[PDB]
């Protein structure tokens, strides 16, 4: 049973999905389970009770949204399965999960206990006849065209850096952080507090990702702005009421390099890009800095690359040819590598079978991952 | 020496005296009185032109100093206790007003969670600042404030308020001058504020259930009485509409959110080893916090979300006690101030004085650089 | 009239000449907080040291300044020294000469600038530095036998027979208790664990210290643990949460064992022991493998002298007659080395001075080492 493999590119904050050998994910939406805060007096109105993708899209003030995963793992499994089902329902893909083998990704060093449970969903609810995990790194770099290079990434979730060289990725070198779009939207709500403009549902939270999207740019030196006085620019609401954003939209993204104004330590963009080329060996360290891939929605502000670089000239060793290189689809450039992956004729290969994981069990999953 | 001046501004109310004295001196509320206006005009407000917030914050410090302090606080230092997280656009403001108008010798804008843990004499706590406009948590860990992890519903007096207007309008029963309801479209917020003082009764936890099972397909309604009004109108209001009013401060469904889990996702934010420490010491502050009957109500809706599964996976079984202070619940944050400003003439000198504001700029806010 | 100061790159251990056990004993970390903006109240110490690090860990950023017995920052290390004296001791270095240790194979600056603190800010009237393995020999009452020193910094061996050293013979390993930590909090978060703050690295090598232990063979106790769960242990934090690991007791110190689990490339313990022994002089194994003494924190997980044992007569000859000297009191053995030494009356006319030092420089204790 060969038929023509679904990719769903898992993720916090967005979720993609499609077909194998295509150019771009047809079926894109974020990722949460919106639920109605009101009660539903009038007949003939929205049913299910149950929201995912663009009717929760549309329908924002009704419903109190909740994301099931939080850096790239996820917590309630009830609503990954109703999201998952969504996916292949009659609403986005119109097929069954019966016929068409499955593509699924994951962040690296996550929880064995989650990957077996996806397993378990895939297999079981669903009747699956083969599923493969793969690595967010390694799709990137099929999408490029790339064998070597370094693949910093930025999601909602996870940020990750993972060294590879001509196929050949390195596990100890692997560095991770759970300081990501999410975070950098909680913060930019924190920041909007001290502002005046306050915000706190779950519906309303959106608002300030779609501040954080549109309305930030990455400073090259911080204290110089800082000692600026800002010229406090402004933007309209969906409702009508303008905000003046005001310094705000400059120290949101900074957490990211700059992660002590959380209160709670993490490495950074910066400084996990840098030790991933360090913990490698040490002739691999300068083809693993002049190709630096970028990827993830986190990596879209403005001013981000070039600050990304100025980080990497302050701290990398003196005279060494610096590339941060960045495709125009850095969102669908995950997407992309694993329809091209899906579509190699080695894919039959490395996935795991529905009677091989009903003999063996996790144990054989754990093993073709790795 | 010289006895500090102390400032807790608000938009409600405003606590304000001398450092050293064991409570203030007086509390006049944010409203001013003004000449040839038909309603008094509140203080303390944001987002709104800085020449106008410049003048109105000069007519508010005139008001106070000769009838609170009888004296110029040119002589000596002032402690402006600043809730964390009001705006920075209404703290330059205050610097401006502080400095340009009156000329002080030193100004502070410390925040109000550490200085009400100062009042308890111990380093680290949970704390929680239930005000007018909303319900700030901030714990701290060995003196400094863990700020990432905070929460702030807008769920205070205002929304208290907000929900009496409401329920009141749809059930009226007003005296002539019997029927008529709904003759008058509102009604002030003075008169609105002492009958959440006097009438609204706190219901316990397994009343509060009842009520929540009530209101979505009733058991203990009672008691009633009136309220008295001016010019001869006088209104019947139930006993079942103030407790409902009180009922939407801790209402779960839908939000996944009150009062008492907004303690809880403070706690899940903390660390590991801070997290004992903070349940522990859970400290209670602010103006809503001063209703009858309120601690049991939070700390029985704690323990109740504890049980919950959800929250047992990080938090399980912890020991949830509630520290009182010295002085009112209301008046805790104050006390800190008085505290911070009195005693030492030596922490008067890390706060930001004339001569650095000039060639400076500002005072320096928790921010970049 | 001495005293005696091991600093070890985790638990830095001091006290008095001619004593059973150290005095001051606490972990050799300098806790700085979380910088923001927002003050502090009632004052507070800008730079914890020692225990009140330790007691005060979820706020503060845990750094050591000893990496792989190499001291990184020296004004951290140099305030660790102050707390050792004034706070713990009790007592002035002016008047007391002060015995210090460093492991074998170091760099020889870090002698110079150790002593060079002594004489120049802490004004001693004499020092000394020896080698940890010389001293944990010298506790156990042997001249002669290899001693396979292993703490958190590093693991060494260093073949002594008869009161004569091998310099030649010595082999530093980069593997320790540090990167045992490590390993270990990595596969906890493959188990839904995760530990990524330097406050969680403290519990985890609380976990370590506790539940571990040496395997005696590697894949039957792996056959074992999929079979039973009554290896299982648990263990509660600090927190009133309580986690629970099957695998990751016996699978941690394995590292020592095979490297090939942390990505060093280099050879275990138990046969890095073998090879320096190989290395000495034909006719002097037979007192070495006999004396095959053990030292340090990394040698107190149980059943270690055993898996040693089975190992050892695994590489060598079937003729030899294996023997490992595994004293109750192995944690604490470089120290109670330094404070036999300390006692001696040879000893006196074996010190630097003040003079001495004036005369030639930090070149002096060179030649004063061995
Ligand atoms: N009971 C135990 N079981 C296993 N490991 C332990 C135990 N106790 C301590 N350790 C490990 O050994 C370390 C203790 O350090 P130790 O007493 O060996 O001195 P040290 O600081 O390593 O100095 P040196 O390098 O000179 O030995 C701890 O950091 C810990 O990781
Ligand atoms: N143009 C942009 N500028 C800044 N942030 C963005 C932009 N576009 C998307 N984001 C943020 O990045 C996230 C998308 O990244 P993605 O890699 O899809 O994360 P995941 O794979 O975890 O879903 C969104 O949740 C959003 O908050
Ligand atoms: N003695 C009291 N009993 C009951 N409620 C009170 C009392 N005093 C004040 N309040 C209520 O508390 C609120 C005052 O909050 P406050 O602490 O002044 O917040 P802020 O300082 O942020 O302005 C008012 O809305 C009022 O209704």
């Amino acid at each position: 049973i060969a038929n023509q493999p679904v990719v769903i590119d898992n993720g916090s904050g967005v979720i993609k999905a499609g077909f194998a050998g295509d150019q771009i994910p047809k079926y894109c939406f974020p990722n949460y389970v919106g639920r109605p805060k009101h009660v539903r007096v009038m007949a003939g109105a929205l049913e299910g009770d149950i929201f995912i993708g663009p009717k929760a899209e549309e329908h924002r003030g009704l419903l109190s949204i909740r994301y099931p995963m939080e850096h790239g793992i996820v917590k309630d499994w009830n609503d990954m399965e109703r999201i998952w089902q969504y996916v292949y329902s009659k609403e986005q893909l119109q097929t069954f999960s019966e016929e068409h083998p499955v593509l699924l990704t994951e962040a690296p060093l996550n929880p064995r206990k989650n990957r077996e449970r996806a397993a378990e969903v895939f297999f079981e609810t669903f009747n699956v006849p083969a599923l493969f995990i793969s690595m967010q790194a390694v799709l990137s770099l099929y999408a490029t065209g790339r064998t070597t290079g370094v693949v910093l990434d930025s999601g909602d979730g996870v940020t990750h850096a993972v060294p590879i060289y001509e196929g050949f990725a390195m596990p100890h070198s692997i560095m991770r952080i759970d300081i990501a779009g999410r975070d950098v939207s909680r913060f930019l709500r924190l920041y909007l507090r001290k502002e005046g403009y306050d915000f706190h549902s779950s519906s309303e939270f959106e608002i300030v990702k779609a501040i954080k999207e549109r309305a930030c740019y990455l400073s090259i030196n911080p204290q110089k702005d800082e000692t600026l006085e800002t010229e406090k620019a402004q933007y309209y609401l969906p409702d009508g009421s303008t905000i003046e954003i005001g310094p705000s939209r400059f120290r949101a993204p900074e957490l990211l390099f700059r992660p002590d104004l959380i209160g709670e330590e993490s490495e950074g963009i910066h400084e996990v890009l840098v030790f991933a080329i360090q913990k490698s060996d040490m002739d691999l360290r300068r083809t693993l800095f002049s190709n630096i891939v970028l990827s993830g929605g986190s990596t879209l502000f403005k001013g981000f690359g070039d600050r990304l670089l100025s980080e990497v000239k302050k701290l990398a060793p003196k005279d060494v040819k610096i590339r941060i290189s960045a495709p125009q689809e850095r969102l669908y450039s995950t997407w992309i590598g694993g329809s091209i992956l899906a579509s190699l004729d080695t894919f039959k290969k490395m996935w795991v079978s529905k009677k091989e994981y009903e003999e063996d069990g996790a144990r054989s999953i754990h093993r073709k991952t790795f | 020496e010289k006895t500090a001046v102390v400032i807790d501004l608000g938009e409600a109310f405003t606590k304000c005296g001398f450092a050293g004295e064991t409570g203030p001196r007086c509390i006049i509320p944010s409203v001013i009185k003004k000449a040839g206006m038909p309603k008094p005009i509140k203080v303390v407000q944001y987002n709104i032109n800085t020449e106008e917030l410049y003048s109105y914050l000069k007519e508010f410090i005139h008001i106070l100093y000769f009838r609170h302090l009888l004296v110029n606080p040119r002589d000596r230092r002032v402690v402006v206790i600043e809730s964390v997280l009001c705006p920075s656009h209404f703290r330059e403001t205050l610097t401006r007003v502080l400095f340009k108008y009156f000329e002080v010798p030193s100004v502070l804008l410390a925040p109000s969670h550490l200085m009400a843990l100062l009042t308890l004499g111990i380093n680290s706590a949970m704390v929680l600042d239930c005000g007018y406009r909303e319900s700030l948590v901030l714990p701290i860990y060995e003196g400094i404030p863990v700020l990432n992890c905070w929460g702030a519903l807008p769920l205070g007096g205002k929304a208290l308020h907000k929900e009496l207007e409401t329920q009141l309008l749809e059930q009226c029963t007003v005296d002539t001058g019997q029927s008529l309801p709904s003759v008058m479209g509102s009604i002030p917020e003075g008169v609105l504020e002492d009958i959440k003082v006097r009438t609204c009764f706190v219901s316990d936890l397994t009343r509060g259930l009842k009520i929540q099972a009530a209101k979505f397909n009733r058991p203990s309604p009672p008691p009633n009485v009136d309220y008295p009004l001016d010019g001869e109108k006088i209104l019947h209001v139930l006993g079942s509409i103030r407790d409902s009013v009180v009922e939407i401060l801790f209402e779960q469904d839908n939000e996944e959110k009150s009062v008492a889990t907004l303690i809880l996702d403070s706690l899940m934010q903390c660390p590991i080893d801070t997290r004992k420490q903070l349940a522990e010491n859970l400290v209670i502050i602010g103006g809503t916090s001063m209703l009858p009957g309120f601690l049991h109500r939070l700390l029985a809706e704690i323990r109740y979300l504890v049980e919950k599964p959800k929250y047992k996976k990080t938090l399980g079984t912890k020991t949830f006690r509630i520290h009182t202070p010295p002085a009112k619940a209301n008046c805790v944050a104050w006390l800190g101030g008085a505290i911070f400003g009195a005693l030492q003439d030596i922490l008067g000198s890390r706060s930001v004085s004339k001569e650095y504001y000039n060639q400076t700029g500002r005072i320096p806010d928790w921010c970049s650089l | 009239a001495a005293l005696v100061v091991d600093n070890g790159s985790g638990m830095c251990k001091a006290g008095f000449a001619g004593d059973d056990a150290p005095r001051a004993v606490f972990p050799s970390i300098v806790g700085r907080p979380r910088h923001q903006g927002v003050m502090v109240g009632m004052g507070q110490k800008d730079s914890y040291v020692g225990d009140e690090a330790q007691s005060k860990r979820g706020i503060l950023t845990l750094k050591y300044p000893i990496e792989h017995g190499i001291v990184t920052n020296w004004d951290d290390m140099e305030k660790i020294w102050h707390h050792t004296f004034y706070n713990e001791l009790r007592v002035a270095p002016e008047e007391h000469p002060v015995l210090l240790t460093e492991a074998p194979l170091n760099p020889k600056a870090n002698r110079e600038k150790m002593t060079q603190i002594m004489f120049e800010t802490f004004n001693t009237p004499a020092m000394y530095v020896a080698i940890q393995a010389v001293l944990s020999l010298y506790a156990s009452g042997r001249t002669t036998g290899i001693v396979m020193d292993s703490g958190d910094g590093v693991t060494h061996t260093v073949p002594i027979y008869e009161g004569y050293a091998l310099p030649h013979a010595i082999l530093r390993l980069d593997l320790a208790g540090r990167d045992l930590t490590d390993y270990l909090m990595k596969i906890l978060t493959e188990r839904g664990y995760s530990f990524t703050t330097t406050a969680e690295r403290e519990i985890v090598r609380d976990i370590k210290e506790k539940l571990c232990y040496v395997a005696l063979d590697f894949e039957q106790e792996m056959a074992t643990a999929a079979s039973s769960s009554s290896l299982e242990k648990s263990y509660e934090l600090p927190d009133g949460q309580v986690i629970t690991i099957g695998n990751e007791r016996f699978r941690c110190p394995e590292a020592l064992f095979q490297p090939s689990f942390l990505g060093m490339e280099s050879c275990g313990i138990h046969e890095t022991t073998f090879n320096s022994i190989m290395k000495c002089d034909v006719d002097i194994r037979k007192d070495l493998y006999a004396n095959t003494v053990l030292s340090g924190g990394t040698t107190m997980y149980p059943g270690i002298a055993d898996r040693m044992q089975k190992e050892i007569t695994a590489l060598a000859p079937s003729t030899m007659k294996i023997k490992i000297i595994a004293p109750p009191e192995r944690k604490y053995s470089v120290w109670i080395g330094g404070s036999i030494l300390a006692s001696l009356s040879t000893f006196q006319q074996m010190w630097i001075s003040k003079q001495e030092y004036d005369e030639s420089g930090p070149s002096i204790v060179h030649r004063k080492c061995f």
